Order: C-alpha cells, then structure tokens, then sequence
C-alpha cells in the first residue's frame, strides 16, 4: 500500500498518482508513489555464464 | 513456570501530537539522517537502543546534553512493537533514519537523552528554536488508579 | 483561555501472556461376570441388565467430574491454577501479571479493636481505588475459613452487631440452596466455606460482578477425529467390543481457570 | 508533460529492477531491502564457463 491514511493496511495497487490544486487558483502540485519487491523464488535455475574472448 | 509476556508503550502519534502541514510538500517537517543502527560492538544479536523520542545532533550522533540537539527520531522502525529487526543489520552497519525538526509539536513527557534523562530547559529552547512547540499540557499521564 | 494552546491525550498501555492447558481422563470396563447371575438391587427378584449398570456408572463419572470442576473453581480466588501432580501447568497468577497480594492481617485477641473496620480501612478500600471504571453493581464479598469466621463472629465488638441480624433464613433468597451460614454489616457479605478449600484461618475478599475477572478455557480431546476441531464441556465416548463380550466407558475434559486481575484479591489471616 | 516523464521514470524503474531481479540480487538504489536469493534460500550458482578462445 501507499504511504497515505486512505489505505493504511487496506489493499495495494501496481501505481498511485495524485494531483492536488490549492484551491485558491494560484498553485498545484503532482505526486506519484510506488512500493514494490521483485523476487526470483528459485535461485537454483539461473546459470552464470562468463566467457574469455581472445 | 514461565507464561511469556510481551507489552508495548505508547505510539508515534503521542510524541508529535500534531504537524503543519505543507501544502506544496510533505517532507517539509522532517530531514532524514544516517545512523548505526546495531552498537558498534554487541553481537547481531541485541536489540538497538535508539527508542523513539530520542534527541539527536546534526550529524546524527544521539545527544547527551542540550547542545548537541537538532532532532527527535521518529523512524518506523523503532517505534514500540516494531521488533522484527534482530538479526538483519551486523554490527557497525550504518543506516538511514528520519527525524522531525520543523513546525511541530512535541510532548515534553517524551523527549529523552541517549541516557535516559529528560529533556530539559536548555534543550526546550534548543528545539523551540526551530519552531517546534514544546509543551506540557498533556492528559492521561495517570494510569488507572494505582 | 479562549484562543491559547490546547491539551492532547497521549497514554495507552498493552500486555499479552500464553498459558498451557491440564488433562483429566477418566475410564471404566464392565464384565460379564459383574452382571450375569445378580439381581438389581432394588427390584428383588428381576434379573440384572447392563443398561441400568451402564447408566449407573455414566452418573458416577458425570459426578466425579462436576466436582473436579467445583474444586478447581476455587483455586482460583487462591490466585493460582489447578492441576494436581503435574508442575507445567501450575502457574502462580500474582506473579504472572506482575502483582503483590495485599495482605490485611486481623488480630482477633484484641478486643478494643473493631476487626471488621481493620478490614474497612485496608481491604475495601483498596478494592475499590484499583476497582477501575465500568464496573456496574460489584459487592465486596468475604469468604473465610469456619475458625476465622467462629472467632469474628465471638468477638465481643461484634456481638452486639450479630445478636441483632436475622440469620435465620435469608440464606434461600440471597443465594440458590448451600446451607453455610451468612453474615452481612456494615455493607460487606461474609461467608463460611463448606468445602474445606480455604487453609484454617485464612479468609479471601473478592469484589464480585467486573465482568470477565474469572474465564474458563477449554480445549479438544486427545482423539484423531477432533484433534483440532473444537472444545466442549465433556467428552463421553461408549464403546460396545465388536465380538460381544467387553464394554469399555471413557471421559475426557481438559480446561483452565483463569484469574485474569490477581491485583484485586486481597488475603487475610489472624490470630486465635 | 510532468506526467509523461513521471510515466516514463516509472517505466524505467520497473525494467531496471527486473533486470536486477533476473541476476539474483533485490533492487534498493537501502540495506533494510537489500538481500542476495542465493544466501536467503541457501543455494549454489551453477557456472557455465566458456572458453572462446579454445
């Protein structure tokens, strides 16, 4: 989840963005957030391959 | 015939008792600094003693008197419960961390040297300076009844 | 004042423990030779049927066990747990939770002393200050060994007060049935133990009401269909041998009592 | 515009941590994230060396 009290420990979602106008017509502003992890769960089937050359 | 106990004491929204908030940002109140979170010696073993509402110098050495005080810290992962971090981080291993510094408010009953002793006048006017108001004006240091 | 800084509430406090739970079987078989050839006793000359020795022992296990559970009821007013002849369930619950039983002391040979405003000045009233909020209708009630109560009782500061109660059959209508005597003054309930569960001279107060101060905590038997299904309050299983010459009755319960506020027991001894 | 190049930044984040997923290692341009699979799931790395110049 974002880091905004709408979602503390509610749900998650792949990209957040937000976009604020300061009501009095003379600033805005743009945000964006993400959190997340990515994982090989078999780090048995990956091989290294390296190579002399010359 | 041990019953295992566990226990927590207060939360982050006790030590800032409120904020101002920035509309244009949100990272206006606070500054983030690196420290050593495991000590420098202890095994990786030992719970860290950096509990939250600890005051800290600019460079993020903890304080011990109120000359060297530039902030509170108030990272998640120290806060009362958070106690999964035992064995992640090896001794010496330095991490980053988050304190609040502007436009604040803090409660007097929580502030603390790295020692244990609590803030005092020096240090009060060493935050309030930043514009942080310090104040004691709190309900509920009372428990129950006895 | 009307524009200044404002107040906040910043306290709160949490604690969780784990706690093991106690087995009690119990189990019968009955024979052919214990039926066969006997009359029913009451009956005179009809045949003996191992139905009614059936129901018969059924009754005696169902009472065995319900005073089981009347006995480890009371050990938890003690402040400890129940479970004879096995030290990994006897759990001490003052220390426990971090508590010190108050001890009120009441010295029955000094008679220019009221005992039970001893009791007043020390129990009750802690009893009440560490009480806490929310508790609705909570009587301060005093259970005490036969000798402590004889001797409060004979107590010449206290005669006068007694001589002039009723005592005569209240009992009925302030409780439903126990034939122990009863004794109420100055806004306290006394009462003597029956069952001989409290140590001779010792006596306990308790507040009453404050709902879930006492629990009762149960667990599945050691069967494979309900290993980890559910927990019920007793478990009989009858079983009949599949080649028509042995029976075999067995019981199963196992369960732990709970004093969940050690702090708000207070223990009395005295002289005699 | 500002959303244009926050979508792209996205995009590019999402790739590089692929491709640093794929070699084994998380990605956190922060030690509390950092792990290696291998060590975490206690595992050896095949190595298919090859020799070109043979």
């Amino acid at each position: 989840p974002s880091d905004t009290l709408r979602d503390a420990n509610q749900a998650a979602q792949e990209l957040y963005v937000f976009f604020k106008e300061s009501n009095y017509l003379r600033e805005a502003k743009i945000e964006s957030e993400t959190s997340f992890l990515t994982v090989n769960n078999r780090p048995e089937l990956v091989v290294k391959s390296t190579g002399k050359f010359t | 015939a041990k019953a295992h106990v566990a226990t927590l004491e207060g939360n982050y929204s006790d030590i800032v008792l409120g904020r101002v908030v920035a509309f244009g940002d949100t990272g206006w109140n606070f500054k983030e600094v690196d420290m050593t979170f495991i000590a420098d010696d202890a095994d990786a073993d030992s719970k860290t003693t950096l509990f939250a509402g600890v005051l800290v110098g600019e460079d993020g050495t903890p304080a011990t008197a109120a000359a060297g005080v530039f902030g509170v810290l108030v990272d998640r992962k120290v806060l009362p419960g958070v106690d999964h971090y035992i064995g992640v981080f090896e001794p010496g291993e330095k991490v980053p961390m988050v304190l609040a510094v502007r436009g604040l408010t803090l409660n007097q009953l929580k502030l603390k040297y790295a020692d244990g002793t609590a803030i005092d006048a020096a240090g009060i006017q060493a935050l309030e300076a930043q514009g942080n108001q310090v104040t004691d004006k709190i309900v509920g240091t009372q428990f129950i009844g006895s | 004042q009307r524009g200044g800084v404002r107040q906040h509430l910043a306290n709160d406090r949490k604690k969780i423990v784990n706690l093991n739970i106690p087995f009690f079987p119990l189990d019968r078989s009955i024979d052919r030779a214990d039926i066969q050839n006997f009359r029913e006793f009451g009956t005179e000359n009809a045949p003996a049927t191992v139905d009614a020795e059936v129901q018969r022992h059924m009754a005696r296990i169902r009472r065995s066990h319900a005073i089981l559970k009347s006995k480890a009821m009371y050990a938890a007013l003690k402040g400890t747990s129940w479970s004879p002849d096995d030290p990994v369930s006897d759990y001490n619950y003052y220390d426990v939770w971090g508590a010190t039983q108050t001890t009120a002391d009441v010295d029955f040979t000094k008679l220019g002393v009221d005992p039970i405003e001893v009791l007043e000045a020390e129990a009750r009233a802690h009893i009440i200050d560490w009480a806490g909020d929310n508790g609705d209708n909570y009587e301060i009630v005093v259970l005490a060994s036969r000798q402590w109560f004889s001797a409060l009782i004979a107590h010449p500061q206290v005669t006068g007060a007694y001589s002039q109660y009723p005592s005569t059959q209240e009992i009925l209508r302030r409780r439903l049935n126990a034939n122990n005597r009863i004794f109420e003054h100055k806004n306290i309930l006394f009462i003597e133990d029956i069952s001989g569960n409290i140590p001779a001279g010792e006596a306990y107060i308790f507040p009453r009401g404050i709902s879930r101060m006492f629990e009762i905590y149960y667990a599945p038997s050691d069967t494979l269909r309900d290993a980890n299904q559910a927990a019920q309050e007793l478990y009989v299983f009858f079983k009949e041998s599949n080649y028509l010459r042995e029976a075999k009755i067995e019981s199963e319960t196992s369960f732990l009592t709970v004093n969940n506020r050690p702090e708000l027991v207070v223990k009395s001894t005295g002289k005699f």
